[PDB]
């Protein structure tokens, strides 16, 4: 596993950027594989144009709550 | 006038980074001050 | 900071106070670029300095030779000529 | 104020090709800090009374625990204040930094004058022979200005009242300087810093950690060299006559100020007229200030790169540096007709180089 | 910004329409899209192989230009001198540049066999290019030279030992040295605050 | 063929071409050095230039500036 | 120029220049003329 | 100056310590210098990995 | 003379060679 | 009416300039006098041969070797902090702007390492004036603005609207208008 | 207080106009 | 900083029914200013040396032009500092101002302690009988705290070393107050 | 300052720095008045 970055800068494709970050994980048969599945769900997901019936500002998920309340917007 | 001559460098023990004073010689120099120089000079 | 035509932002989110100086110097990447960087925990970080020592030392010392050394040698020589004329002038006035 | 701290010392972006020539502003600031700490500590045991000032310094060294350390650190660090400033100013003249960092240059010049005045006030306080006779002379060069002297002293001579007030001024001015450092930084970060190549560039990185670790490395060298000189005495930075009590009716055989004032003291010594020598002082400062408006002195558009690399004609700042060194030697010599002749030769170079910097 | 321009008249620095300083020979395209063909049909010097400094191409610019007392640098290009009401008319037959005031306040763009709206469409700045443009001006592919090393030479790959323990023992050692330095300076400050050697003796009787 | 760093331009309809100077003869004293052009043929500067003087310039520069100052100082100061 | 508020430095420039012309003219008349 | 011996013995302890810390800070600086000195930036297309 | 000379300066051949040396995948201090 | 008398003097000198102004291009008069243009031509064959000539040739060699070591053009040395040059950069077409961006990035990297480029990457003329058409158009635009809008010292409200009132338009660029807010999260002038 | 003085340059702004 | 000056001293809006009970904060500030001006002026001619301190104050009054004015203004204004503060604090307790102006109340309490300490340091400087014996007593009430006394004095008694350091602290603390 | 539901502004022009404290205490004139 190489710690490194590979970035394509382009100011001629709109105002939206895309990014992904990764850690070294575990293989299928690991005794800790079930816990990684759970840790994936604690961080969870969020879409601004499809929140549902729970507003993101009052979500139980701490990550969602901190992201939605940033700079009040 | 003119610039006075620079004195020569004598090898005093204390001149090195790693060296202290030479106390046996400091003791004898105090006898010299008390019996010769103190008649005209103060060390207040 | 940067010129006005470079400071213009593409996004609309507000500038946070800890980032005021970053966005005062925004510059557009005309043409684009691709960047690759390795983590410092996975690099030799002292050997590269010595691997390129001879080339770096040549570049620096060559640049400084004419502009600094050549006027210094002249100043050093003038210091000696000055001290040689002072001595001779003292003996032409005070010595018998 | 923590958003200002992170905006200007953490996320501030800088050109990748910076080097140690851009680290001496931080070092000067750290010398002020060290002086304020050691200065206040010395003040707890100093006596401004002329009849007991000289004795209070000696008793401080000979009787008080660690008293030698604070006394010798304050004296040594003062010399490093002026060495750092000199290297700091010379970088600017090598890179024509004042081209677009105009108010940063002017604000800096005010800081330089404030530091000169502070050092002069501090050197009179120990109240030795050189304290008294150096103040008497340097305060007479200002005689052409009417009544600018008898009031600053509050008497007919550098008496005991002058010493009391030099203590208060010396106490105060450094803190005023700290206020002007804030303006200095305001005018700098308004435009952003330059770089050794003199070009615009988008290859910049954040101050922390890359550039913050270079400042830290240089700080280590500074602290080690100060303590080396302070605790062992390798160089002779102070004059021996100041270890002698004041005598108003006996002038010492050789009067010379500290090394960082010697060069301009020599210039003023080879010019016989007393009024013409002070005009020379103003013209030099005026020349340095006018560099803030160098863009306007010619219609041709200037560049920051001056092309000293591999160039046999050198540069004006280099020629000035060697003329200053040459005059420090003359200033430290006994008056002699031959010394005076060469001193005038160098004075012409010392002044002409300043004037031609305004030409291009 | 806080910087003003210095566009003013000058009696010693004549206007560029009369003394250009830069080499005043330019080609002219009817439509700037044609420069794409010039860039694929002309040869580039950087594609030839040379080995010695003495074989490098010689510039077409002359070294003899700016003169004066104490003028250290001897070659320049641009200036901000004001242009007069009636500037000199460029001579296109000699390759002279026409731009700015020399288009608006001269008749350089008139063509007897074309409508005026067509002729003046060819005098925008993108229509002119200095001689030597295609052969010389570089366009780099990377910041890195193949003659220099990069991370491929220095990277620690498979089979390498973990560095984390060493990196943090380096930083911790710096800090326990710096902490000792601080503790000593504070202890010395406190001693200085305490009674002196001359007063401790007076109390003993 | 052509003076300086230029090459024969290709013929492309729509691009008017400026006239280009032809190559001129060389002078003695430039072997092994990075080339810098001479003044044009019809010019007074060309009648006076000599590349062989480049080698002595490091000394000439010291003499024209510091020379007069040293003699003037040794006579009146 | 129009659009900025750098309004004191142009005044400082004209005062400094004038001061220099007067210092070096008062010395020549005392030494030369 | 009877304090000369105390002064010199304290300086040896101090200058030696500071010197060692200067070496450590040099290593920590070059640790961060290498990640940008060995960095690759390509224009147009990717050359090497 | 190439050193310091704007008419001739270039690296000698023994410096260009030092830049081509390679110690990829070597680590003499690994046992530490 | 003392102001109307001074205005009469200004007006007389003004009308004289106009009555003696030509209506077509006329070459500027020689600057140097005939006495100075005669000494120069007499000493020229000796001054130029041994001093001024080699000075010019050394200068261009020093410049060319420094630029080529970094892969730069001469025009890359001008700053975007000049108003004229900033306007010129705004007028550039994409292809020329991209090549300048790349050369400036590469030159900062080379100056950081202090390593020369190989000789075969230095085979180009660095003195091609690629910015000239855009510089001369910028000068024309800014000379019009100054003559039509900046011919008088205008008054204004002081320390109002984020500016000082003496001519500045962009806010917070002088010390006496520093620190615009004590509370809040601030903001950017570019997002108004 | 430790988040006072958000900006050194500019004209600032209002949180109610974000 | 002029936009801050006009925002907080020109366009700041206040309730119409304010009266003189809301003017004593300004008066305290002005007393600090007057003390800094007169204090620095007195420092130009004061001597911290215990053997000559008492005499330097008298010589200042008896020989120096206008010396009586700066000495008596500094002493009188100190009394008005504490009278204004007392009225200032009493308004707050009458109106329960600390209900919602919480950190203003706490910050004020720190300023009050700083002013108490400053005044105590200044009263020892003239070095008369009350200077010495009042410092000896008030510094013994703090005896229950271990070793909090012999160090502040730097001796076995309110000696000449205590006077030198009380001068430096007295010089410094007012400017710290201006920060708070 | 005023409560959030009172600080809300009707206009859109930006708050100038010399008026920061004025608009931190905006209050709606419920019902109107004539002065
Ligand atoms: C004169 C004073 C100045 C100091 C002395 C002079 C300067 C040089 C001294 C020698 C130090 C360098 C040694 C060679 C390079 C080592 C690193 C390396 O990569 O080498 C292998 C590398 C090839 O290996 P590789 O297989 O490719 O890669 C292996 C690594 O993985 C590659 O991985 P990496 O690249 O990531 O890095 C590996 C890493 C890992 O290194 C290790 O192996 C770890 C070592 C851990 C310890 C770190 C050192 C701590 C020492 C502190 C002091 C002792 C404290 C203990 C108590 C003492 C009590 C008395 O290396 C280090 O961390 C280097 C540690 C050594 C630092 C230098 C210490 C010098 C001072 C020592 C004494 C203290 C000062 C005096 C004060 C005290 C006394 C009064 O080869 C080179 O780098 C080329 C070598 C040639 C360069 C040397 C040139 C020497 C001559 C020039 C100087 C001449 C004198 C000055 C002239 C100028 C002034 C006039
Ligand atoms: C083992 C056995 C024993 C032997 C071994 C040794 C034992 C001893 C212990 C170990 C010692 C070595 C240990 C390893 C050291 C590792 C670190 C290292 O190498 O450090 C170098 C390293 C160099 O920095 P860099 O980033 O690598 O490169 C910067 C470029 O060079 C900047 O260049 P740039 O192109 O980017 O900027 C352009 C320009 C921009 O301008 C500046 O940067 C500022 C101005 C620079 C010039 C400075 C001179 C002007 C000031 C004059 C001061 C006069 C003093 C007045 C008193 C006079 C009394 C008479 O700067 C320059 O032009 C710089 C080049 C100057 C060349 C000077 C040539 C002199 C020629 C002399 C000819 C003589 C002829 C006559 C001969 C007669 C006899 C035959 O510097 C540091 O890391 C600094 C660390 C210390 C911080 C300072 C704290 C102390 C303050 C006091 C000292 C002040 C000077 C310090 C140097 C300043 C440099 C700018
Ligand atoms: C903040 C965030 C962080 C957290 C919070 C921090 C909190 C603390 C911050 C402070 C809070 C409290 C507020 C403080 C406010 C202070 C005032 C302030 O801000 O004003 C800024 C204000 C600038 O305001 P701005 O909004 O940025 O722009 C104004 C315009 O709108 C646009 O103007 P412009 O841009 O066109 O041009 C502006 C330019 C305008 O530049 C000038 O007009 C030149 C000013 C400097 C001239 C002197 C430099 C040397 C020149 C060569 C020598 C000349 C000699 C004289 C003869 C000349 C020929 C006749 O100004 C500068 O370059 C700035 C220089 C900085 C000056 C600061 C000094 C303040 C007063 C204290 C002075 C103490 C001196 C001690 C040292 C001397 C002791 C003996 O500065 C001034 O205009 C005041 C200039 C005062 C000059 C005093 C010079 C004294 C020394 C003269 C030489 C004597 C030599 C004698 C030798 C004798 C030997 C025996
Ligand atoms: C009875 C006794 C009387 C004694 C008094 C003196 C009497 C003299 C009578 C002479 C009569 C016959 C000759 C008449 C000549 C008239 C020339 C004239 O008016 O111009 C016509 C004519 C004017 O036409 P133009 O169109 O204006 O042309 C101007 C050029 O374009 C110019 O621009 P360009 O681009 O063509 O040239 C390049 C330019 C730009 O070049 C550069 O920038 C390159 C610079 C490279 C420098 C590299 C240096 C590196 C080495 C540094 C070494 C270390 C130094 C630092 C260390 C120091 C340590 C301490 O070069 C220069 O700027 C040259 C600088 C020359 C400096 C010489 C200054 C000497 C001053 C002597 C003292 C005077 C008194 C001072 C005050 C005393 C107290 C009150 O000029 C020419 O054609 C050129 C002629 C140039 C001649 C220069 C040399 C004249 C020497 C005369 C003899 C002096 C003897 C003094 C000692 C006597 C002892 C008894
Ligand atoms: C309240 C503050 C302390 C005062 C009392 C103690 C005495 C003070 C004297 C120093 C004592 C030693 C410091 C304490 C240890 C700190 C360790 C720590 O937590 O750090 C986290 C880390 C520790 O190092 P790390 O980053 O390797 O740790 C990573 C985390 N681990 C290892 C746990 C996985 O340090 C940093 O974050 C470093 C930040 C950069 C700072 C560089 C220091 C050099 C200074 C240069 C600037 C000059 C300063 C002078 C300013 C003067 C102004 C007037
Ligand atoms: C940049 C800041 C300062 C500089 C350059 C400076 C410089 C000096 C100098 C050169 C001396 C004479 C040293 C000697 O030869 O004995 C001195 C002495 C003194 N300074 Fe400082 N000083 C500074 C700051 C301060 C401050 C802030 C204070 C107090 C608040 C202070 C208090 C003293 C005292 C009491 C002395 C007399 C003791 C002595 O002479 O050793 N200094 N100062
Ligand atoms: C107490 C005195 C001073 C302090 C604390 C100080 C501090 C600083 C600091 C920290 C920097 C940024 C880092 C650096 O470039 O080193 C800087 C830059 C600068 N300083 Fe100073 N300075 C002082 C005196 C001066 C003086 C005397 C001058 C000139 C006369 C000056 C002119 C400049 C300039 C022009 C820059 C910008 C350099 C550039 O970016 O090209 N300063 N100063
Ligand atoms: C150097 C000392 C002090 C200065 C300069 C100072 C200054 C001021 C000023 C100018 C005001 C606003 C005008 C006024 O209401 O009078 C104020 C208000 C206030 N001060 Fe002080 N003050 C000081 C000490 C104190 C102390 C000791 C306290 C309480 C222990 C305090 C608590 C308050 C409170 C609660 C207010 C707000 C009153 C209200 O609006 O109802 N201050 N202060
Ligand atoms: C709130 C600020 C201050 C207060 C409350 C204060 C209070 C006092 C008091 C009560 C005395 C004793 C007066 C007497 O009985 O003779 C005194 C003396 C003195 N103070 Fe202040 N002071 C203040 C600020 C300052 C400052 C800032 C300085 C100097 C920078 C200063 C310098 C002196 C001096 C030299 C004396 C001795 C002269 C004398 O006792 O008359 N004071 N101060
Ligand atoms: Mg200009």
């Amino acid at each position: 596993f190489c710690g490194s970055e590979l970035l394509h800068r382009n100011d001629d494709m709109g105002p939206t950027a895309h990014v992904a970050v990764g850690f070294e994980g575990v293989p299928w048969k690991s005794p800790d594989a079930v816990t990684f599945m759970l840790m994936q769900a604690i961080v969870g997901s969020y879409r601004k144009h499809d929140e549902g019936i729970v507003p993101g500002k009052v979500s139980a998920n701490a990550t969602v709550r901190n992201v939605c309340n940033k700079m009040t917007v | 006038e003119k610039e006075p001559p620079h004195p020569p460098s004598y090898p005093f023990w204390f001149k090195s980074l790693f060296h202290s004073h030479d106390i046996p010689s400091v003791r004898r120099g105090y006898e010299v001050y008390r019996k010769v120089c103190a008649t005209c000079h103060s060390m207040e | 900071g940067a010129p006005k035509f470079e400071r213009k932002m593409l996004g609309s989110y507000p500038v946070s106070p800890e980032f005021e100086m970053v966005w005062r110097d925004r510059l557009t990447a005309h043409g684009g670029y691709i960047q690759q960087t390795i983590s410092p925990y996975q690099l030799k970080f002292i050997y590269p300095f010595w691997h390129t020592f001879f080339a770096r030392c040549w570049c620096k010392c060559s640049a400084y030779a004419w502009p600094w050394v050549w006027p210094g040698l002249i100043t050093f020589g003038l210091v000696k000529k000055m001290n040689h004329d002072v001595e001779e002038d003292i003996r032409d006035h005070y010595w018998y | 104020f923590m958003s200002l701290f992170r905006a200007h010392l953490v996320f501030y972006r800088c050109a990748l090709n910076l080097n140690s020539s851009y680290n001496f502003g931080f070092l000067v600031a750290m010398t002020f800090v060290l002086q304020i700490i050691t200065g206040i500590t010395l003040a707890f045991r100093y006596t401004s009374e002329a009849s007991c000032a000289f004795a209070s310094v000696q008793h401080l060294v000979r009787e008080v625990a660690a008293g030698w350390e604070f006394r010798m650190l304050h004296a040594t660090t003062a010399s490093f204040v002026f060495l750092c400033i000199l290297i700091h100013m010379t970088r600017g003249l090598y890179n024509w930094s004042y081209s677009y960092l105009t108010t940063a240059w002017m604000s800096g010049l005010v800081l330089y004058l404030l530091t000169i005045a502070t050092a002069f006030l501090g050197y009179v306080l120990p109240w030795g022979q050189m304290s008294f006779w150096g103040a008497t002379v340097i305060t007479n060069l200002l005689s052409p200005i009417p009544y600018l002297v008898p009031w600053l002293l509050g008497g007919y001579y550098v008496s005991d009242v002058t010493l009391k007030r030099f203590f208060v001024l010396h106490f105060i001015l450094p803190f005023i300087g700290c206020i002007i450092i804030v303006l200095h930084i305001f005018y700098l970060h308004l435009n952003g810093s330059s770089n050794p190549a003199g070009i615009d560039t988008a290859l910049k990185v954040a101050f922390y950690p890359h550039m913050l670790m270079t400042d830290a490395k240089c700080l280590s060298y500074l602290i080690g060299l100060i303590f080396l000189q302070a605790a062992f005495g390798l160089m002779e930075l102070s004059h021996p006559d100041n270890s002698i009590p004041v005598n108003r009716f006996v002038t010492p055989l050789h009067i010379v100020p500290e090394w960082y004032f010697l060069a301009y003291y020599a210039v003023l010594k080879v010019i016989p007229s007393k009024t013409g020598g002070l005009l020379v002082f103003m013209s030099s400062l005026i020349n340095l200030g006018l560099l803030s408006e160098i863009r306007a002195l010619n219609t041709r558009m200037l560049i920051r790169q001056q092309f000293m690399t591999r160039n046999v004609v050198s540069g004006w700042v280099i020629i000035w540096v060697y003329s200053m060194i040459f005059l420090i030697i003359i200033g430290s010599a006994i008056p002699q007709a031959t010394y005076i002749l060469y001193g005038r030769l160098a004075t012409i170079l010392y002044l002409t180089t300043g004037l031609v910097l305004c030409l291009y | 910004s806080v910087h003003s321009h210095n566009i003013r008249p000058d009696k010693h620095e004549l206007p560029a329409s009369e003394v250009p300083l830069y080499y005043n020979r330019f080609d002219q395209a009817d439509h700037p899209s044609l420069w794409q063909l010039e860039e694929e049909q002309q040869r580039k010097h950087l594609d030839q192989e040379v080995t010695d400094v003495s074989q490098l191409v010689e510039p077409v610019s002359s070294p003899h230009q700016t003169e004066g007392w104490f003028k250290r640098l001897r070659y320049w290009h641009y200036k901000e001198t004001a242009e007069p009401t009636f500037p000199r008319t460029p001579d296109l037959s000699k390759g002279e540049l026409a731009a700015g005031a020399t288009v608006t306040r001269t008749s350089v763009w008139h063509d007897p066999n074309e409508p005026a709206i067509v002729s003046v469409s060819r005098f925008a700045p993108d229509n002119f290019r200095a001689v030597g443009f295609a052969e010389n001006v570089p366009n780099p592919e990377s910041t890195n030279s193949d003659s220099h090393p990069d991370f491929r030479e220095y990277r620690l790959g498979p089979g390498s030992v973990d560095r984390r323990p060493f990196v943090y023992f380096m930083s911790a050692s710096y800090f326990f040295i710096t902490a000792s330095m601080m503790r000593s300076f504070l202890c010395k400050w406190v001693h200085y605050w305490w009674v002196s050697r001359d007063m401790l003796a007076a109390g003993t009787t | 063929k052509l003076e300086g760093s230029l090459l024969p331009p290709p013929h492309i309809p729509g691009i008017r071409r400026a006239p280009r100077e032809p190559a001129s003869p060389k002078m003695a004293g430039m072997e092994g050095r990075m080339p810098v052009r001479l003044p044009p043929e019809g010019s007074r500067f060309r009648q006076y230039v000599d590349p062989r003087a480049d080698v002595y310039f490091p000394l000439t520069a010291v003499l024209v500036t510091l020379g007069p100052l040293y003699m003037f100082s040794k006579a009146f100061f | 120029s129009y659009g900025n508020g750098t309004v004191l430095m142009p005044i400082v420039r004209r005062v400094f220049i004038g001061a220099l012309v007067g210092i070096y003219a008062y010395a020549a008349t005392d030494v030369v003329l | 100056e009877p304090t000369a011996d105390e002064r010199k013995l304290y300086g040896l302890k101090c200058v030696s310590a500071i010197a060692i810390g200067t070496v450590l800070m040099t290593l920590w600086w070059r640790f961060y210098w290498a990640m940008y000195a060995t960095r690759r930036i390509d224009f147009g297309k990717l050359k090497y990995l | 003379i190439r050193f310091g000379n704007p008419w001739r300066d270039d690296y000698p051949e023994w410096i260009w060679k030092s830049l081509r040396v390679s110690r990829k995948d070597k680590d003499m201090f690994a046992p530490f | 009416q003392f102001h109307r008398e001074i205005g009469k003097l200004f007006a007389s000198y003004s009308n004289k300039i106009t009555a003696n102004s030509p209506v077509q291009y006329v070459p500027s008069p020689p600057t140097k006098g005939k006495v100075r243009r005669a000494l120069s031509s007499a000493l020229m064959p000796v001054w130029f041969k041994f001093f001024r000539g080699p000075l010019d040739r050394w200068n261009l060699a020093v410049m060319a070797k420094y630029l080529r070591d970094h892969g730069l053009m001469y025009d890359d040395l001008y700053s975007d902090k000049e108003p004229v040059f900033a306007r010129a950069l705004e007028l550039l077409p994409p292809d020329i702007q991209a090549a300048r961006f790349r050369r400036l990035m590469r030159g900062t990297y080379l100056n950081h390492l202090r390593l020369y480029l190989p000789v075969h990457e230095q085979n180009y003329d660095p003195f091609i004036p690629y910015m000239a058409p855009y510089v001369e158009e910028a000068k024309f635009q800014l000379q019009e603005e100054e003559e039509l809008l900046g011919y008088h010292m205008w008054e204004g409200v002081w320390y109002s609207g984020g500016v000082t009132g003496f001519g500045d338009k962009e806010p917070g660029e002088h010390f006496l208008v520093a620190l615009p807010n004590l509370y809040g999260a601030g903001g950017s002038p570019m997002q108004a």
